[PDB]
């Protein structure tokens, strides 16, 4: 949080990256340092890689590589997941006639629908677009 | 893309734009779904994105409703629209697994290490030079542009001496400006979440900087003013590696008419004429479906060798000879002419860049190669046979060819008639059909009218220099 | 026994006791690997002519020589046998007791005068009606130099005097580790 | 309820009066992200983007999720509905139905051409009846193996038809001649064929296995595309 | 420890409920809160 | 094998007495004697 | 496969957020109309 690309790139993609290097049958890495505060680091495989054997990997040697991060960027947490860029469908829910709000039909498919579809077989990620309901507390530094 | 500082209104304005001009579009267009501050290079409030259903292909059988002539309508939306820095209508890549667009995909690194303001300096000459290419079309940076920044320049001294604590400022300004979930709250039997931040009329300007103050020690009130100045920069919001090196990423698509392989050599052709301009120094890799490409057709050479090895080693173990081997082998030439010649004037009398060398002309070719050492096969065997009971080396290979040239003839065209369903194909997947149909029954064609007078010439020649 | 799937499952369970470890341990790090393949060479990095210490050259092998070598065609692991510098405020008794400072007095100035700031963004997303600008904004704070550690303020005098770190305490750029000292052929080296 | 943020209290002023919530900030329910704004045909919608997990079959997934979708209607509140924007298994299933007919129409003119050359219906139905066996048998033999119906296999399929064909026609026309040249009995005719023809068959059967056995052998996606046909290919010649 | 069943559900079951997606081969999800402050999840694979 | 150590033995009394919390003594002799990790800086684009 | 032997396990979903009394009644409904028509012995809820 906070940090310019250049400070994220230098501090966290390169000594992520680094150790990354030497993974089993590892075929490029791309990766991109942005100025929010934020890195992504995609590692590609071979063919005929297990992806289960590949994640677990990339878990092993990430165990080690966190120690050497900066204790903010420990403290926001690091993920790993598998994925494909992709998308199979995407599903549009609307309301034909207008007569229930955007703001519902949102909070509905993030309530009700997200969730299950996610569970059902050979599902791998969802995207959703458009979020849920939330209570906002707008503050007014004059009164601050 | 929209250009940089863009804000949600003004993408989703552009978005408004070709929405409409998708929706009157219509003997070929369904529905669209777009997204307004989402793109797959990233998320920011100056990209978008568009799915577009078209309709049916069994409405779409004009050459109006094509998908390709769709897309070239809509590469004029980058001429009609105005605030956008590009909209681009692109195609899913054969195996949608593979990729995400359909094109090239090329990373431009800085190998010398001579720092981002010369890699996009060596960049934007490589756009500008595909521009004027023929053979390209479509070419555009695929990650964010170099952006004006607000830089904040906390006076640390100033802050120490007002008894203000630069993580009280953190706090204080991270939760206003930028919002903060604190803890949860039920609603209907669900749990969601609870945000604190700032109105909006109080973070849109580096002026709301001004009306925000942080608690001293004493306790009380000092402006953000007081320690903080503000300056506008220009950076890269979004710095990219490819294999431990610094890079950018060049995406584009080939001009109609042209194959893939084609567009790939106009861009290698295009980035070698960068140290003649005084730029020295970047390498380029091909990542992804290009990368994919360039190695299938790297190893074609070897799949032929093995393959013919593999037919001489059989054909030796089969008729205890070696001489038999070599005149069998020596008929592949003219197979592989029809499989070629046909494929190229197919290509060229129908203006398809599919018909080409790719993965399915290459089987068609190892399937020609093994039609042919089929019919030498048939030939020679008797020949052989008819000059171990005791025959003259040219009555017994006259005598083979007369007998078996029924047999060769019908099996031949057996198979040249099993494939031409494919070459003849239309709708859903033809293109594939047709490269292996193309490839095949062209090969049937030479073989059968070419192939079989040269079966015994060449067994009499290779016999008569290597009697018994 | 496969050692993916056995190391995998040991820092598994070791998420399990994180919380219950001091803070001070939970800061510095718990590592897991594997046992796994051997050393083929070491390359010492010395100084022949006496003129680089041991810490100067193990931050040197660390920050420059470490991640070209790892992309090499057949590295598996690089490792080097020491670590990089750190900022080091040495305090006095003395001088703390002049002032009535303590050392948790310097400490909370230190974690308190040393951080980053995060700010967010000009037209951030739920966005006033007509606006026409969205740019991130970035506050650089942090100290970089042992002048800014120097002059980090601490308390003032009765008689409206300024006392600064730097009048308690020697600020110093210097090792993180101060346990090893290793040489090679008898001069200072750094091991990989 | 929004009401009970308002009321949450914070301080208390030197005069006595309590500041609540509600005297420094504005409550209301919003969203939990403001950062993407979906449409449909112009309309404000909410959008689910769903990416398939790695190693599972699109179709059999569509499947699943339409099935899991048809149930969650019951309960829709008035006013919902739902639509595929984007989808890709219509092109699957078309394809797929596009190479099967190509397949059928290659076996038509098969038989066509084979009855060209052998005049009468006996001696056309014989290299016929091979095509149900070997098609089907090879089938069952790359699926002990794990290999699906793709495009791929299908394709390999429609190229073998043309050769599977082939040993039979040899026998087939050998029998023919023979009948022809002396007239004898079918079955004394056929055992003097077999002699005459068993070493053509094996030749025969030799190279054209033999070409695409190498292809089997290559790593990479190439080589994945590579093995579908071989490996469908070689069961057909031996099966044949 | 010291919680009821309410709290347990509202803090802690649906807050780890709430990542259980994506997991490869499950057929499903049982959960319960008990008012001594224990959560149980138990998550069922598919054969294989 | 076993070796000489130091022991550091604090009358709790005598601290009441003068006015000295045990927390406070404890946290002067770590930081003082122990050394302490505060932040990190970051010197030349890397964190230390 | 399971704590205790058993047969027609079934699971009553509360969609759309009822609440837990009304989960409760609507299982009550059912528990009494289970008992009272037809081909049905031993019908009952588990948990506490
Ligand atoms: C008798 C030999 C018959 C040769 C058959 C023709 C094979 C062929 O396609 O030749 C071209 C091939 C390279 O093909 P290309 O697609 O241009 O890859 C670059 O060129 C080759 O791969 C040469 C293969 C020669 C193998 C000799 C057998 C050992
Ligand atoms: C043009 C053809 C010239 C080569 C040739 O025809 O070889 C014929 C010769 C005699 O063959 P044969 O009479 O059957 O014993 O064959 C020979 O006498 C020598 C041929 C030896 C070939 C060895 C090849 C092994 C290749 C696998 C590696
Ligand atoms: C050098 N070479 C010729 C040896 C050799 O020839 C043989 C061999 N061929 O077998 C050996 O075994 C060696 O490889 C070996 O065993 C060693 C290590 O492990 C090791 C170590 O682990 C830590 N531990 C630390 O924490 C240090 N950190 C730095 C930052 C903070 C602390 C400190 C340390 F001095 C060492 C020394 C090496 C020696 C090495």
């Amino acid at each position: 949080p906070g940090a310019s690309a250049e400070t994220v790139e230098n501090t966290v993609t390169q000594i992520i990256e680094q150790q990354m290097n030497g993974l089993d049958g590892l075929r490029y890495i791309s990766s991109n340092s942005a100025g929010n505060g934020q890195a992504s680091i995609q590692l590609n495989f071979e063919q005929g890689v297990d992806p289960d054997i590949a994640q677990v990997q990339v878990q092993n040697k990430l165990q080690s590589a966190t120690a050497l991060l900066p204790e903010d960027v420990q403290r926001q947490g690091v993920t790993v997941t598998k994925s494909g860029a992709s998308f199979l469908q995407v599903i549009a829910f609307y309301s034909p006639d207008n007569n229930l709000s955007d703001s519902d039909i949102k909070d509905y498919v993030n309530s009700s629908i997200k969730e299950p579809l996610s569970r059902v077989a050979g599902v791998g990620e969802v995207q959703v677009f458009g979020g849920s309901y939330a209570m906002r507390i707008w503050l007014d530094p004059a009164k601050l | 893309q929209l250009p940089p500082n863009a804000t949600l209104d003004r993408t989703g304005k552009v978005i408004d734009t070709m929405t409409n001009f998708f929706m009157n579009e219509k003997d070929t267009v369904e529905s669209i779904f777009t997204v307004s501050g989402f793109s797959f290079t990233g998320v920011g409030q100056n990209a978008g994105i568009g799915f577009v259903k078209l309709k049916d292909w069994s409405k779409r059988t004009t050459p109006e409703t094509q998908i390709g002539s769709l897309i070239q309508r809509g590469m004029a939306l980058n001429m009609i629209i105005k605030d956008a820095s590009y909209v681009m209508p692109l195609q899913l890549p054969a195996m949608p697994e593979l990729g995400v667009t359909a094109g090239f995909n090329l990373q431009l690194k800085d190998s010398s290490g001579q720092g981002h303001e010369k890699l996009i300096a060596a960049r934007n000459t490589i756009l500008g030079l595909a521009s004027q290419d023929k053979r390209l079309v479509g070419v555009r940076p695929n990650g964010q542009e170099d952006t004006p920044q607000y830089q904040i320049n906390v006076d640390q001294a100033q802050a120490g001496a007002m008894g203000v604590s630069i993580a009280e400022i953190n706090n204080t300004m991270r939760i206003a400006w930028g919002g903060s979930y604190i803890n949860d709250f039920v609603d209907r039997g669900r749990v969601k979440k609870v945000y604190v931040q700032g109105d909006a009329g109080s973070r849109m300007m580096p002026e709301d900087l001004n009306k925000w103050y942080v608690r001293n020690n004493k306790g009380e009130m000092v402006p953000f003013s007081a320690f903080a100045t503000g300056e506008w920069t220009y950076g890269s919001p979004r710095l990219e590696r490819y294999n431990g090196v610094s890079s950018v990423n060049i995406q584009g698509t080939p001009a109609p008419g042209v194959s893939s392989g084609d567009a790939m050599k106009a861009m290698e052709e295009i980035i070698g004429k960068l140290p003649s301009m005084g730029l020295q120094g970047f390498d380029y890799e091909w990542t992804g479906l290009s990368l994919e490409e360039r190695e299938s057709g790297a190893q074609a050479p070897f799949l032929y060798a093995l393959s013919l090895l593999i037919v001489f080693l059989c054909l030796a173990a089969l008729y205890e000879s070696w001489s038999i081997p070599f005149s069998v082998l020596l008929v592949v030439p003219l197979g592989v002419i029809g499989a070629i010649v046909l494929t190229y004037l197919g290509m060229i009398i129908k203006g398809d860049p599919n018909l080409s060398n790719n993965i399915y002309f290459q089987v068609a070719i190892i399937a020609v190669i093994g039609l042919s050492a089929k019919n030498a096969i048939l030939i020679v065997e008797f020949a052989k046979e008819l000059q171990e009971k005791g025959e003259d080396l040219l009555d017994a290979t006259l005598h083979a060819a007369k007998m078996r040239l029924r047999p060769i003839i019908m099996t031949t065209l057996a198979f040249g008639f099993g494939v031409l369903p494919l070459a003849l194909s239309t709708g859903a997947g033809a293109g594939s059909q047709h490269s292996v149909g193309f490839g095949v029954l062209g090969g049937v064609l030479s073989a059968t009218f070419l192939g079989i007078f040269f079966i015994p010439v060449f067994y009499v020649w290779i016999r008569s220099i290597f009697k018994y | 026994v496969d050692p993916d799937i056995a190391q995998v499952q040991v820092q598994n369970k070791l998420q399990s006791a994180t919380a219950l470890l001091p803070e001070d341990v939970q800061r510095q790090g718990v590592t897991v690997t594997k046992s796994g393949a051997s050393f083929l060479q070491v390359i010492a990095f010395y100084s022949p002519d006496n003129n680089l210490s041991d810490s100067d050259i193990k931050d040197y092998v660390n920050s420059s020589i470490k991640e070209p070598l790892s992309r090499v065609a057949g590295v598996g692991e690089v490792q080097v046998f020491g670590g990089s510098y750190a900022m080091r405020i040495w305090l006095d008794p003395a001088k703390l007791t002049s002032y009535q400072l303590t050392p948790s007095d310097i400490a909370t100035a230190l974690q308190a005068q040393n951080s980053q700031v995060a700010v967010g963004q000009l037209g951030g997303a739920p966005a006033v009606q007509g606006q026409v600008l969205n740019a991130t904004v970035n506050a650089q704070s942090l100290l970089q130099t042992p002048e800014q550690f120097k002059n980090i303020f601490l308390k003032n005098t009765a008689s409206g005097a300024e006392v600064r770190l730097k009048d308690v305490a020697r600020v110093e750029l210097g090792s993180d580790n101060y346990q090893f000292d290793s040489k090679f052929n008898g001069k200072p080296a750094a091991g990989l | 309820t929004p009401e009970q943020f308002k009321n949450i209290f914070l301080k208390n002023t030197a005069s006595g009066a309590e500041v609540r919530l509600k005297d420094v900030a504005r409550v209301e329910l919003g969203s939990d992200n403001y950062q993407f704004d979906s449409k449909f045909n112009g309309k404000p919608a909410a959008g689910l983007a769903i990416k398939i997990a790695t190693g599972a079959n699109a179709l059999d997934t569509a499947e699943a999720v339409e099935q899991r979708l048809s149930e969650l209607r019951k309960n829709y509140p008035t006013g919902l509905a739902d639509k595929l924007a984007y989808d890709t298994t219509p092109f699957i299933r078309l394809s797929i139905e596009s190479v099967v007919h190509t397949l059928i129409e290659a076996v038509i003119l098969v038989f066509i051409v084979m009855f060209l050359f052998l005049q009468n219906w006996r001696a056309t139905i014989i290299p016929t009846l091979a095509v149900p066996v070997v098609v089907l048998g090879t089938f069952a033999v790359i699926n002990i193996f794990g290999f699906s119906i793709n495009t791929l296999t299908m394709f390999a399929m429609v190229l073998a038809i043309g050769l599977l064909v082939d040993d039979a026609i040899v026998v087939v026309e050998n029998v023919e001649r023979v009948m022809s040249e002396d007239h004898t009995d079918p079955v004394t005719a056929t055992s003097r064929s077999m002699q005459q023809i068993s070493g053509a068959l094996v030749g025969i059967t030799s190279v054209l296995t033999a070409v695409f056995v190498p292809m089997a052998f290559f790593g990479g996606t190439t080589g994945v595309i590579y093995r579908q046909f071989s490996i469908t290919l070689v069961t057909a010649m031996v099966l044949s």
